[PDB]
RNA sequence: AAAUAUUAUGAACAAUUUAAAAAUUAAUCUGUUUAACUAAAAUGUUAUAUAUAAUAAUC
């Protein structure tokens, strides 16, 4: 059910504290999303941008996407170190 | 509810004598039996042609005077009766009729098994390869057996408890009413099949 | 196997890798004293008509 | 096939008596020596080594009361990550800290916890917009990233966390 | 054993000094030689499903469509329907109807 | 383990490396 | 850094530990002594030779600084956290073994032991 | 300076409980469906349950945080190891991803049967109640296959001729609906 | 044996991996001095977690929420200025980027008042990137574009044109590159290395930017009039492929 | 013990790769990709300041390399180079002269190599077939004295 | 609290981690094809598969060779950071196809081709590129000589 | 999957079998070598000395 904890139905060494605390905790507190009604108004606010095909503008005319803005084979220079790592050869990530 | 072409290779059969097997019945039950087998057993006399009058009432195989002199009267309570007691003589029947088969490690060419067995797993190869569903609490183990189960390789047997005897009365044709002897040959098989 | 001294692992402890009497004490001792003509150190339980 | 002669040549002077007048003999030595030592250092050195090492450890927590099986479950159990080869060396140099490593171990102090799962904000539920602002989550993943900035080290960029993350706003010229 | 000197691979990981089999997944030798025999045998007979279709004499192997050409030829020569000549080479029978028959 | 009949004998070495106490 | 500690003091890192400013400098890099890796098979005819020089780094370790945040006295022979401090009295008193019970329990000498110890945090 | 580190976001549940509670413990014993045998953690249980692999430098922070931070603080640089390492997350991560996807594809067309297992696993088990309602070669060696390891033992020809076309009726005269008798 | 890479699999060295250094403008000539050319007709900082955060925030921009990706840019630029010495690469780059972002957001005053102290911190730079330069003008042009000046914005697009021809080399970026498909012994199998290729849009970025900003020149072009322009742009953007 | 209980999530631990490296922005309702397709698109090392540039230490790959020869592009490019007998190099479809031994049944060989399983010496210097005394050229007939 | 939930129902499957810890290629060569499907190769290889009846069935072959945890789709939702309005549908629709070793071929000659038609493509992204700007600029050519003419 | 080159490394009984041996064996050409460096790593310590026993007495 949606508004019911996704820990309700388990079926199921005891008294300590195991490797997935942290994990049952969440499963115990309640969702956050409790009807489709809230699931769909936030769906419909969702967008993905890596999606094949046009996108819907009609929102802000001022508005340019970075695609549009500075082409396809074009990105930004990404700090380059052992913390972050940047994806590498755009023209090979497409198939 | 058969297709016709499946129903061809059957015809409607009334026993008379119960009979034991795959192809078998309680003495007064009407089924659809094979050709050949149904053919059999009607040229044994263990079978008539479902007519109406017959299956309205039946004469039945007596064992104590070994002639067809028990006229029985097709009824509910008699069908539901002759058929629980057909399905206990059949749970005796496969239980102590052939081997069972069990495949397990054992690392060398020693006497002893790698893992002894349970009563859960000789339930489990029973509902396996014997499609007999029993609870573990039925089977118990030989006076040597009690403490560790089934550990020796090659050849043994356990008990299998069976309850309702007295009440179906099956005392008279079977050798023990009370328990069963089911005979397990324990094996080393491939590793697949053997899995411990 | 030999894997110790004999004051350690006797010489019937050599076949305790095979199942069967050889995992028991020996019942007979002639390694003291005097030693046989045909060189036996060990005899176990006469089992039926077969000695060991 | 390839003997290893004009390499093999030059070490003839480590050798003795006639494996070093002679040629030939000299080289089947040297194949022979390097040919054994190479597997003994790939197949059977290691543990000899970490035997060694491992007797080392054991004696010095025998010397404080306990032993190389509990030693090691409890360090697994606290979390401590040190290599036996760290062990050692502390248990050499530093006896102090050895003793004080083993004392941990025999005390009742919880061990930490399992690292937590990371979880979503609230704020990503929040219809945005609900009818020119930042996101809720955005944000506050923008505090915590400047918080831990801040955390690490001591830097001319403050301790207050609403100044530096208002930057934005101090290089905005006033139109 | 038939080849005496077993190949030796590059050892990515310590497991490949323990495996002894270069692809454990393939099946054995005689097991995968009747599979490839089922697995001919399925499409042999998928092939042949549908009826034996007959041919005409250009479509046909180099070994029959030359006599087959010539023991005709002379008859090609007076257009005139109705002529065949029973030529001992071809296609044999099928011996039940065919749709390409 | 312990070999049984149809397994060959074989003699390994004797373990020499240092062991660790077997504290209770 | 796994570890920290002086004289006096260690801190431990389970599994890390944070505040510690190890500064060393790289003195040099260069290839360590060359080990020759000879893998010949006595039943055929093919003979490698490997060489592995390992390549390191050589760094100086200059200076090392500690600045931890305590958050307070911790009871050892006890999980429970205390919420004073006091440097006089022992966290944890430790008690001599000796009862008498056992008549086999091997006797060591006296002062070894009946001996107490000082305060060191005083 | 130096890296406290054990998720994403160095985040970790309170390691120090309130002054004069009690604290909480892990759980010392194996996690063990049984009862019996009461076996302590091994230390490559202990290294699986604070993160690590089951060694120092499989997972966790010691494979995560980086080694070295020049003295203005510029960070490292990024290794061919770093990429891969990061290219293996990514793969465990989408991995999960298809997984879960293919999950959701199956339930919304109706191919995941209310019936649980296989014929294969409720022929083997008796604790599963009874319901009562390109190329050829590898297509043919999963045939093979199929056929091998399905039906691993048959019902003996005196009790049904499995050649005969018989097969044996589904008995449960004996049978208890407790799963008592299984479990224990 | 084919492999399922399900376990951790190290990269393997390959020649495209070498570290290739960015190109420098020379000593002598000063962009301030290209443009009234044109005219005439350290404390320590945790550089790692700021690397962070400019990472996140170009991710923002590149996903198109673009006021927190100026927010993350202020934040790092200020870590920036106090960090490094008036004039740096990655000063100047870093608010090359947060001007970028004011744009995006619609501050345009401070966007071109930002980009206006790139120029005049290009001006004192001793040896500028290449591609560093040419992004900020493209910056700059891109900004008077929005703001409505187009006509100064493909004069800024001619502008990276003219620096990219004059003071860059085309053929560094595939020096060790080219050779690479002689590698191939196998033709049946593996022949993909007889085969490999490198785009050029990749291993050195100037040349997408000059592809982009003479892209922008040529709508410009399209939009106002300038068939003349719009054929000089093309035909000077063909070039330029060619010779890569 | 090798037999270890426990849960095998805790094999793949996801605390340290959560959904924000694969998609960065999951966080925020905006949705993309921003993932490492493989390890061979590896554009290499990177200096993160023009202050510390990285090393220029070599590996064996890089330093192992002969001169370069001027090959038929270099000469067709520029004929300038072509100054010497030693640059007029023949086809690149030749490789050179036989340097290993193809040995029948087990490939190319290497000289001084096993020479143990060894036939293809003994074929220069099918039974099988014929054990039935089948010949093929006595099984057909001939169609004519002139064929 | 003692009544049935009330409101809409959804599904929730389950997916399988496997773990294995025994050496596969010590086994028969039909529980090795079985543990390559699973994408197994070696021991201590963990792989993350779907809860469908034809993984059921590899999983409960080789039930003897590797361990499995299960997690649910909510448990999943938890374990990764992913807000609980982000199915995973979407997810997989949004990860591009072009990760590594993305289908197994039937032939590692296939596989060699596959990637050799990879690398043609992007050649011939690049060359229609500056194709497509050489019509571009030819037509421009064209219309504007065509209207000096006129 | 093709075009090519070669192919002599060689078992006698018994048992089971339209499904699986047996303990006096079946099957295998034995168990073939084979590993870049540094570290890490989970692999089996022995004996239990017989309660149908042993130890004792009267009739
Ligand atoms: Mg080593
Ligand atoms: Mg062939």
């Amino acid at each position: 059910s949606y508004a019911l904890p996704p820990a309700v139905g388990r079926q199921e060494i005891r008294g300590g504290m195991h490797s997935s605390h942290s994990l049952d905790l969440i499963m115990r507190q309640p969702r956050r999303v409790k009807t489709p009604e809230q699931l769909r108004a936030l769906r419909d606010r969702l967008r993905f941008i890596g999606v094949t095909g046009p996108m819907p503008q009609a929102t802000s005319v001022s508005t340019k996407s970075y695609t549009d803005t500075y082409g396809s084979r074009l990105r930004p220079r990404y700090p380059e170190s052992w913390d972050t790592v940047p994806p590498h050869q755009p023209s090979r990530e497409l198939l | 509810e058969m297709a016709p072409e499946l129903q061809l290779e059957y015809m409607p059969v009334l026993f008379t004598r119960t009979i034991l097997g795959p192809q078998g019945g309680f003495a007064g039950e009407e089924r659809l039996v094979k050709l050949e087998v149904a053919r059999k057993y009607m040229e044994a006399g263990h079978a008539v042609t479902p007519t109406e009058e017959l299956r309205r009432g039946l004469w039945c195989y007596n064992p104590d005077t070994d002639k067809y002199d028990c006229f029985i009267e097709r009824n509910e309570e008699f069908l539901d009766f002759a058929a629980r007691k057909r399905q206990w003589l059949d749970v005796y029947w496969r239980v102590n009729t052939g081997y069972l088969l069990f495949g397990r490690q054992s690392w060398g060419q020693g006497f002893l098994i790698n893992c002894p067995l349970r009563k859960r797993d000789v339930a489990q190869k029973l509902w396996e390869q014997y499609k007999v569903r029993i609870d573990p609490r039925l089977i118990e183990f030989r006076e040597k057996d009690r403490r560790t189960g089934i550990q020796e390789l090659g050849h043994n047997w356990c008990w299998l408890y069976l309850p309702g005897a007295e009440e179906l009365g099956i005392n008279r044709e079977v050798y023990d009413n009370k328990r069963v002897k089911v005979r397990i040959h324990v094996r080393k098989m491939n590793s697949m099949f053997a899995l411990y | 196997v030999q894997t110790g001294s004999p004051t350690h692992q006797r010489e019937y402890e050599r076949f305790h890798h095979l199942p069967g009497d050889v995992r028991t004490r020996p019942q007979f001792d002639f390694t003291f004293g005097e030693t046989r003509a045909d060189r036996v150190m060990f005899a176990w339980r006469k089992r039926g008509d077969l000695q060991l | 096939h390839y003997r290893a002669k004009l390499e093999l040549d030059r070490i003839r002077s480590m050798l003795r008596g006639r494996a070093r007048l002679e040629r030939k003999v000299g080289l089947k030595r040297l194949f022979f020596l390097m040919r054994t030592q190479t597997r003994y250092r790939v197949e059977q050195q290691a543990h000899w080594e970490r035997a060694i090492v491992r007797k080392n450890v054991d004696s010095a927590a025998r010397e404080h009361g306990t032993g190389w099986q509990h030693l090691r479950n409890e360090l697994g159990r606290q979390n401590v990550m040190l290599l036996p080869r760290s062990q050692q060396l502390l248990a050499q140099y530093e006896p102090l800290a050895f003793r004080a490593v083993v004392e941990l171990c025999a005390s009742r102090i919880p061990p930490p916890p399992p690292p937590v799962v990371a979880s979503v904000p609230e704020e990503s539920y929040t219809l945005w917009p609900p009818a020119s602002l930042s996101h809720p989550a955005a944000r506050v993943e923008l505090r915590c990233g400047v918080e831990r900035v801040l955390r690490r080290g001591p830097s001319g960029l403050g301790n207050n966390v609403n100044e530096l993350i208002d930057a934005w706003k101090e290089f905005d010229v006033s139109p | 054993a038939f080849r005496r000197l077993v190949k030796r691979h590059k050892i990515t990981n310590n497991q490949m000094l323990l495996m002894r089999r270069r692809e454990p997944y393939k099946p054995t030798m005689k097991d995968r030689q009747e599979i490839a025999d089922r697995a001919k045998l399925e499409e042999f007979e998928r092939k042949n499903a549908d009826g034996l279709m007959f041919v005409p004499e250009k479509a046909l192997p180099p070994w029959q469509k030359s006599l087959a050409h010539n023991a005709k030829a002379l008859g090609s020569r007076i257009n005139f329907r109705g002529f065949r000549v029973r030529v001992a080479d071809g296609q044999d029978e099928p011996g039940f109807p065919t749709p390409f028959r | 383990g312990f070999g049984g009949f149809g397994m060959s004998v074989y003699t390994p070495k004797k373990d020499r490396r240092f062991r660790v106490q077997p504290l209770p | 850094v796994l570890m920290v500690g002086g004289p006096r003091f260690t801190a431990i890192g389970r599994p890390l530990l944070e505040g510690v400013r190890v500064t060393a400098q790289v003195e040099e890099q260069k290839r360590m002594r060359n080990v020759v890796s000879l893998f010949a098979t006595p039943g055929r005819r093919h003979v490698r030779w490997v060489d592995a020089p390992h390549a390191a780094t050589i760094i100086r370790i200059c200076e090392i600084f500690y600045s931890p945040n305590v958050v307070g006295e911790l009871d050892k022979y006890k999980g429970e956290l205390l919420e004073t401090f006091t440097p006089g009295q022992h966290t944890n008193p430790v008690y001599p073994v000796d009862d008498g019970y056992d008549v086999f329990r091997k006797k060591d000498k006296e002062a070894m032991e009946n001996a107490t110890t000082f305060l060191d945090l005083l | 300076y130096s890296e406290a580190r054990s998720n994403y976001d160095g985040t970790s549940l309170p390691a120090w409980p309130a002054p004069g509670k009690k604290p909480t413990y892990p759980a010392a014993l194996s996690e063990l469906r049984l009862p019996q045998p009461r076996m302590r953690k091994t230390r490559t249980e202990w290294m699986y349950y604070h993160g690590h692999g089951g060694c120092p430098g499989k997972y966790g922070p010691s494979r995560e945080i980086a080694d070295f931070e020049y003295a203005d603080g510029t960070p490292a640089s990024i290794s061919g190891r770093r990429f891969a390492f990061k290219h293996h997350q990514d793969h465990l991560l989408v991995q999960l991803i298809r997984a879960a996807a293919t999950v959701e594809r199956y339930d919304a067309s109706g191919l995941l049967p209310r019936i649980p297992g296989t014929a294969e696993q409720r022929n083997w088990d008796p604790a599963i109640p009874l319901f009562l309602d390109g190329t050829m070669v590898s297509h043919v060696c999963s045939r093979v296959v199929d056929e091998r390891m399905g039906t691993p033992t048959h019902t003996p020809n005196e009790l049904a001729n499995r050649h005969e076309g018989e097969t044996l009726e589904a008995n449960t005269m004996f049978a208890t609906n407790d799963p008592s008798a299984f479990v224990s | 044996v084919t492999r399922l890479y399900t376990s951790y699999y190290t990269g393997v060295l390959y020649p495209n991996q070498l570290v290739q250094p960015k190109q420098r403008l020379p000593a002598d000539v000063s962009v301030s001095a290209i443009l009234q050319k044109r005219s005439e007709p350290r404390p320590y900082v945790p550089l790692g977690e700021v690397a962070k955060l400019e990472l996140q925030g170009d991710y923002y921009m590149e996903g198109g929420m673009f006021q927190e990706a100026l927010e993350h840019y202020g934040v790092v630029a200020k870590a920036y200025n106090y960090a490094y010495p008036e004039n740096h690469a990655q000063r100047i780059g870093i608010r090359i980027k947060l001007s970028a972002a004011f744009r995006q957001t619609g501050r345009l005053e401070s966007s071109l008042a930002n980009i206006e102290e790139v120029l005049r911190m290009l001006d004192a730079s001793t040896r500028p990137s290449l591609e560093l330069i040419c992004e900020a003008l493209l910056e700059l042009g891109i900004t008077r574009e929005a703001l409505g000046m187009k006509r100064e914005a493909t004069e800024a697009y001619e502008e990276a044109l003219e620096v990219v021809n004059s003071f860059h080399n085309w053929g560094e970026s595939h020096r060790m590159l080219r050779l690479l498909p002689r590698l191939g012994r196998r033709f049946n199998y593996n022949f993909e290395e007889k085969f490999v290729y490198f785009s050029p849009f990749d291993y050195d970025r100037t040349f997408a930017l000059v592809d982009q900003c003479l892209e922008r020149a040529e709508t410009i072009f399209n939009e106002i009039g300038d068939v003349e322009g719009a054929i000089r742009v093309l035909q000077q953007r063909k070039e330029m492929i060619d010779k890569k | 013990r090798y037999r270890l209980f426990h849960p095998r999530r805790e094999a793949i631990p996801m605390h340290m790769c959560p959904a924000k490296t694969i998609f960065p922005l999951i966080n925020s309702n905006n949705l993309l990709v921003k993932t490492r397709n493989s390890w061979e698109d590896f554009t290499g090392r990177k200096e993160f300041d023009e202050d510390h540039p990285l090393p220029v230490v070599g590996s064996r790959l890089n330093g192992r390399t002969t001169q370069h020869k001027w090959n038929h592009w270099d000469q067709y490019l520029n004929p300038q180079i072509t100054q010497s007998i030693k640059d007029l190099t023949p086809t690149p479809e030749y490789v050179g002269m036989r340097c290993g031994h193809n040995m029948i049944k087990m490939g190319w060989m290497k000289i001084g190599g096993s020479w143990k399983y060894s036939r293809g010496y003994n074929d220069r210097r099918g039974q099988w077939q014929e054990r039935k005394m089948t010949p093929r050229f006595m099984l057909a007939p001939r169609v004519s004295a002139g064929g | 609290a003692a009544a049935i939930a009330p409101g809409p129902y959804r599904r929730v499957g389950n997916i399988f981690i496997v773990h294995c810890d025994d050496h596969p290629f010590k086994h028969s060569w039909e529980v090795n094809r079985m543990l390559r499907e699973l994408r197994l190769e070696f021991k201590g290889q963990t792989t993350i598969v779907p809860d469908i009846p034809q993984v059921r069935k590899r999983i409960w072959r080789v039930r003897h060779i590797v361990k499995v945890d299960v997690l649910d789709l909510d448990e999943a939702k938890a374990l990764i950071g992913v807000p609980e309005h982000i199915s995973f549908t979407d997810l997989a629709s949004q990860l591009p196809p072009s990760f590594g070793r993305v289908k197994a071929v039937p032939s590692p000659v296939i596989r060699s081709k596959m990637n050799f038609m990879k690398l043609r493509r992007m050649r011939l992204r690049d060359v229609l590129h500056r194709d497509a700007l050489e019509l571009r600029l030819l037509e421009l050519k064209r219309s504007a000589m065509k209207n000096x003419e006129q």
